[PDB]
């Protein structure tokens, strides 16, 4: 009871210092993604702040387990270092203490991630769409325009443009690059071009007074087009999975299987890597530190890869993501126990 | 610890590493559009102008809003005028054309100054013209009315079918 | 009561460390392991205590066989370690290190164990710091509060690593005066350190290790007079 | 010198360790990507660790400052942990004489990493791709079947299939004039280069002259020439243009694009950073030798390896960020591509002074 | 041939640690810096080596104000500064040990380098390990393989920073040869360290901090009997 609350105590400042960090990286990431996508046009400095703070539930999904996880390496190897788990052993104290204290915390972060799943996800997702749909039209028209020679399988398509000044073309060639039966490529210029995507949410490119050039296979056939005002299609933060528990459970469609099952396993992996990490914290003085957490650091690695995969994958109909997602939970498990076990009187005389 | 755990630390940087690399409503719209058809050895067969054109590239299919249709002959010489509401262009070179179907004689050399119909299909490689609707055949001596019109532009010839009448100004056209 | 270990062995990646060390310890006397540096004292001691897994060799209290099981089982069945740092806990009290101690043995009630840390802290003169972070103590303090939570756990046997560590006279004489009355009190100490001259000064019965062989077992009076330990590691100009 | 000997053998080889470790990490993870494309064409797991091998030197000239940043760091590392820099010092030995010997150690590594951009990694990335496309389509000429544009000032150009690389097929050539109305388009069916007379020799060609409307006289010959700017080398680069080639053959299609009329800021960019590649090696060098010297003096080994790969990682960012963002205000791309090496040499520098 | 401290003070984050520690050592002279542990002793003794800034006071050799002068600096005005660490380059030979030593020096010719680097390795009878790396020296070889490279620099002073470092006892009689070896070479060595026995068995004169603001130089004799130090640094009557 006194230790417990010791180790609790450690371990939370660890882990309040460690999330402090996390979310200054995890912010970053952020910041550079929406700055990317804001210069191509699509939300001003009104928007990147909402959407700064708004994302955080997703950065928590992965923080949280990864919080704890970091925070009893990082406490439990200064424990060891500074000879108090020795010591604790020492008076006759097990591991059995060390692993309760671990999944007490669990339960706290199992709490905070289970709560930011079923509540805080869905509600800022939904309200994140509901912003994105409003502000349209000043985003597409915000398009930075400097696709001056671009041309490659984006639609067997060629585009070239003399100048940009800003939003707007000028000399604009388009060429076709399917043959089409021993045909002539589509070829149309025109002096004036702007691009605008994101309408329905296909990519739309408009020009003006511009002439099209068509014709057979080298005979003097020729169709000669003046066109007035020419519309084509040539050709990303939007969220999807905003449901509640209840929907999902009823749903049974293949992206909300995987998503349900995604959202369970995130909040289980706070508890399976907070037991996980508890033999594994020990540090060499000839290792040190960074050096010592690697293979747990590397377990969690391996674990979000594999779940990532398999949500990537079930949500497409290549899996069944239940038994992949659940048979991997299984083996962390089985491994847990193995090397919580291994340094037992039972598992000793074994 | 430093034994075995080399071996473990080697897999489990194996793994991860191969984990990140497997891991790793028209088509076409335009308005007033001038299109100039010419013939195969150059030379030119007709000019479509239209106030708004969309296309769907699923189906290869055209539409044209208000198409006027300037057909010539082999000497470039404005034979023959074609007005419309509506115009569809399928992808075997055959127009359709819908709603006030008007076609004016441009050359005053041709028989048949006028026709007037609701539909229309006009085949644009051999210009012919035919109609399964009501047609009407004004010449500069007789207007005839049928139920079913045929003809060619590039020979300068229709004729009517089904139920034909005709008539005439002061006394009739010599024939 | 009594602790053996019989003919104890170890070797580290095809370098041999420990060859049949037999080592025996009684109650209520003072027993010193002592030997050149890489002789193999601290690792056999190491490997009586329990951190070391066991190579070869046998340890038994009282016709127990304890060579298998972990530390925090050999501490249950009577044994007490202390380290050679500061294993006192930081940013808890004396006071809080002494209950969570206490608070392990299922053989004392609620009542029992805030009286055995009150017992202990008139013992070893702690009543003036009880809630006083272990973060913020001296040395001599440090070091009675980790010996009274050492006894908390009722030990039948105390391990010393290293008591005397870069330590002056002034505290040298309250570790002796430390050791005198852990020996009073009826418990077996067993001393691993390097300062030699205090050493057999306070131990009474001492063992000598080298290349994982022990030397020669006696009184200090005995051990000094000792040619091959003279030749081997002292010297023949030492004295107390 | 001595003292200058041993800390640049240390120093070097602890970065060239560290430069093969971040090479055979990329190499397998990008050794697993190309495999996952081994389905099409007689490309097995041999073809894709030979497209691996050959794409080796450009993941050592793009990892080579970040290697150096840590090397030089566990380096230091080890001589002031073992307290042997503390020595040097208790010798005489100045620290401005052992940062010294740091850059006079230095050297070697911006000269290799220049050889290797300029003869060894565009040739080996070329390689790798061409022998990609030819165990897959039978040749990387085959692999742009799809038929492509050109651009030469005002006239367009467009390609059906090549043919080796001296010999191209399918050729039509929209001639437009100074107001985009006036045009003539010339088919063509072979073509032919020799550098004698620095120009290309069409066979059976078809001229369309479209300024007179209601026409289309068309001219028939067997023999046409064409007097282009481009050149198969300028072909090759069309095809390929990942931005990693020589910085020779970069500077030849700088001056191509320049000539022809496109933006060429991204190639100028890349130049830049390419030559300045060397530069950015010797700031980290010297970022790692300020880190011992000042801010991770006493500081354990996991601290210096995690502040070196954060610290590269940002590296990284600050160039694939500025590298783009030279277009937001259309500054110089010289301005963007040293942007990177300019701030970490600021930071190096500011913690060598302290104030 | 006479380096002094006067009036050594120093501070961290508003504590003070030393403030006015004043001692003196010349050539061919043992001077102890003895004190209990946190006296001082360690700040004062760096303050001298030249690793820590002084906040007030002044380092003297030779009518030469090192107060301001770093560690490189100092070792050129004839400070040898020897660590308790290992301080020997590793991966490099003995050789090239003292050659990194000499070439820093302008005094010597590319020739009676090599010529006085020879005669070292002669002096301390580490002729047979030449070609040997350090990392493959053992204990007595490598201390004296630091002590060579340490006088390669041609130091008027050297600053032993506690030489008696976990030795056992078969080899203090070594060190001890060793260090009456320099005094008798005529230089003055400062011993600074935490075994009193050893210490000031051999230091010709001794200085004794305590609190960082008083000391008590004497001999030995004039040390021990001394009731000050006596009480707060040593504790009843001594044995030495
Ligand atoms: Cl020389």
């Amino acid at each position: 009871m006194i230790i417990i609350r010791y180790l609790v105590r450690e371990t939370l400042k660890s882990q309040l210092a460690i999330l402090f960090i996390l979310l200054l990286i995890f912010f970053c990431q952020k910041l550079v993604k929406i700055l990317g996508a804001a210069v191509d046009g699509e939300i001003p400095t009104n928007l990147v702040l909402s959407l700064l703070g708004l994302g955080i539930p997703e950065m928590a999904q992965l923080i949280l387990p990864l919080s704890l996880f970091l925070g009893l390496l990082m406490t439990l190897g200064k424990l060891y270092t500074e000879s108090e788990i020795t010591v604790m052993h020492a008076c006759g104290l097990s591991k059995a203490v060390l692993v309760k204290a671990a999944m007490i915390l669990a339960l706290f972060t199992g709490i905070v991630a289970a709560v930011n799943v079923m509540w805080a996800g869905p509600m800022s997702s939904r309200h994140q769409d509901e912003v994105l749909a409003e502000a349209k039209a000043n985003p597409g028209m915000a398009a930075l325009a400097q696709g001056q020679f671009q041309q490659a399988t984006d639609g067997n398509s060629v585009l070239f443009i003399e100048s940009v000044d800003g939003s707007k073309f000028n000399d604009v060639f388009l060429a076709q690059l399917r043959t089409k039966g021993n045909a002539r490529p589509s070829v149309v210029v025109a002096d004036s071009g702007q691009l605008a995507q994101r309408k329905d949410g296909s990519q739309v490119v408009t020009l003006n007074k511009g002439t099209r050039f068509e014709g057979t296979a080298m005979l003097r056939d020729f169709r000669i087009t003046d066109f007035q005002n020419y519309q084509a299609i040539i050709g990303d933060p939007t969220d999807t999975e905003q449901m509640d528990m209840r929907t999902l459970w009823n749903t049974d469609t293949d992206r909300a299987r995987a998503e349900f099952h995604w959202r369970i396993t995130l909040v289980f992996t706070v508890f399976m890597m907070a037991l996980i990490v508890v033999p594994l914290s020990v540090v060499n003085p000839r290792q040190g530190r960074v050096l010592s957490m690697l293979p747990a650091m590397l377990l969690y690695l391996i674990y979000f890869l594999l779940q990532t995969s398999i949500r990537s994958n079930g949500a497409k109909g290549k899996l069944d993501p239940m038994v992949w997602t659940w048979f991997v939970n299984s083996l962390y498990i089985l491994l847990a126990l193995g090397l919580n076990l291994w340094d037992t009187v039972p598992v000793r005389r074994i | 610890m430093s034994k075995t755990r080399r071996w473990v630390i080697i897999l489990l940087s194996l793994v991860a590493l191969i984990l990140i690399g497997v891991n790793l409503d028209p088509t076409y719209k335009s308005d007033h559009s001038d299109t100039v058809v010419y013939s195969p050895e150059g030379a030119l067969n007709y000019r479509l102008i239209a106030q708004h054109v969309e296309y769907f590239s699923d189906d290869g299919i055209s539409w044209f809003t208000q198409p006027v249709m300037t057909t010539f002959d082999k000497d470039k010489v404005p034979t023959w005028s074609i007005k419309s509401d509506r115009a569809k262009l399928t992808n075997d070179r055959m127009l359709y054309l819908y709603g006030h179907v008007e076609v004016n004689a441009l050359t005053a050399d041709s028989q048949l100054r006028k026709i007037t119909t609701d539909n229309a299909q006009i085949n644009l490689v051999t210009q012919d013209v035919t109609s399964q609707d009501l047609v009407t055949l004004y010449g500069t001596t007789f207007n005839s009315s049928g139920l079913r019109m045929r003809g060619n532009l590039r020979s300068k010839n229709a004729e009517l079918i089904e139920k034909v009448r005709t008539s005439y100004e002061i006394q009739n056209k010599q024939t | 009561a009594t602790l053996t270990a019989k003919n104890l062995a170890k070797a580290y990646k095809g370098r041999r460390v420990v060859e049949d060390v037999s080592l025996t310890v009684n109650s209520g006397e003072i027993v010193g392991l002592l030997g050149p540096n890489g002789a193999g004292k601290t690792t056999t001691f190491y490997m009586v205590v329990g951190i070391v897994p066991r190579d070869a060799g046998n340890i038994i209290i009282d016709d127990e066989d304890i060579s298998l099981l972990p530390l925090h089982a050999r501490a249950r069945r009577g044994i007490g370690y202390l380290p050679q740092e500061a294993s006192i806990f930081r940013r808890l009290s004396v006071f809080d290190n002494l209950m969570a101690v206490l608070q392990i043995r299922d053989d004392l009630t609620s009542e029992q164990r805030q009286d055995r840390a009150n017992e202990l802290m008139e013992e070893f003169h702690i009543e003036h710091l009880r809630d006083s972070l272990g973060q913020a103590l001296s040395g001599g303090e440090r070091r009675r509060v980790e010996i009274a939570r050492a006894l908390a756990a009722n030990p039948k046997f105390i391990l010393l690593d290293e008591p005397f560590a870069g330590v002056d006279p002034i505290s040298v004489i309250d570790i002796k005066r430390i050791i005198e009355h852990l020996r009073d009190s009826g418990l077996g100490v067993l001393i691993t350190d390097h300062n030699v001259r205090e050493t057999l000064a306070v131990c009474e019965r001492a063992y000598i290790v080298s290349q994982g062989n022990l030397i020669a077992h006696g009184t200090p009076q005995q051990i000094l007079e000792d040619d091959h330990v003279k030749r081997v590691y002292l010297g023949e100009d030492f004295r107390l | 010198g001595v003292l200058d000997r041993y800390i640049g053998k240390t120093i070097f080889t602890t970065i060239m360790m560290t430069l093969f470790m971040l090479v055979s990490l990329s190499g397998i993870i990008k050794f697993v990507d190309q495999l996952k494309k081994a389905g099409q064409g007689s490309y097995d797991a041999l073809g894709a660790g030979m497209y691996t091998l050959l794409s080796v030197p450009k993941d050592v000239q793009i990892f080579f400052p970040m290697a150096a940043l840590l090397g030089a760091l566990l380096g230091l590392g080890m001589l002031a942990q073992r307290s042997e820099l503390v020595v040097m010092q208790a010798s005489g030995f100045t620290r401005l004489q052992v940062a010294l010997s740091v850059m006079k150690t230095a050297i070697p590594l911006v000269l290799l990493t220049m050889a290797i951009g300029e003869w060894v990694a565009p040739q080996g990335e070329q390689m790798a791709r061409n022998y990609r496309a030819q165990a897959m389509y039978g040749g990387s000429l085959l692999s742009t079947q799809q038929g492509l544009w050109a651009k030469d000032g005002q006239n367009f150009v467009y390609i059906e299939r090549v043919k080796g690389d001296d010999e191209l097929g399918g050729v039509s050539i929209y001639a437009f004039n100074d107001e985009r109305r006036l045009q003539s388009v010339r088919h063509a069916s072979s073509a032919k280069f020799d550098p004698e007379h620095k120009q290309w020799r069409l066979s059976q060609v078809d001229e369309s002259d479209l300024t007179n409307p209601k026409q289309i006289t068309g001219s028939q010959t067997v023999s046409g020439t064409w007097k282009t700017n481009l050149t198969p080398d300028k072909l090759g680069v069309v095809a390929l243009d990942p931005d990693a080639l020589s910085i020779s053959g970069l500077h030849n299609y700088v001056k191509y694009l320049k000539s022809s009329g496109q933006d060429a800021g991204r190639y100028q960019l890349n130049m830049w950073s390419k030559i300045f590649q060397p530069m950015s090696v010797a700031v980290m060098m010297l970022m790692a030798l300020s880190f011992i010297f000042g801010p991770l003096r006493s500081v354990p080994m996991g601290v210096r390896v995690v502040t070196g790969i954060s610290f590269g990682f940002v590296f990284y960012v600050l160039d694939q960020i500025f590298g783009p963002l030279t277009l937001v205000y259309g500054i110089p791309p010289i301005i963007g591509a040293l942007l990177p090496s300019a701030s970490f040499l600021l930071i190096s520098l500011w913690l060598l002074l302290k104030r």
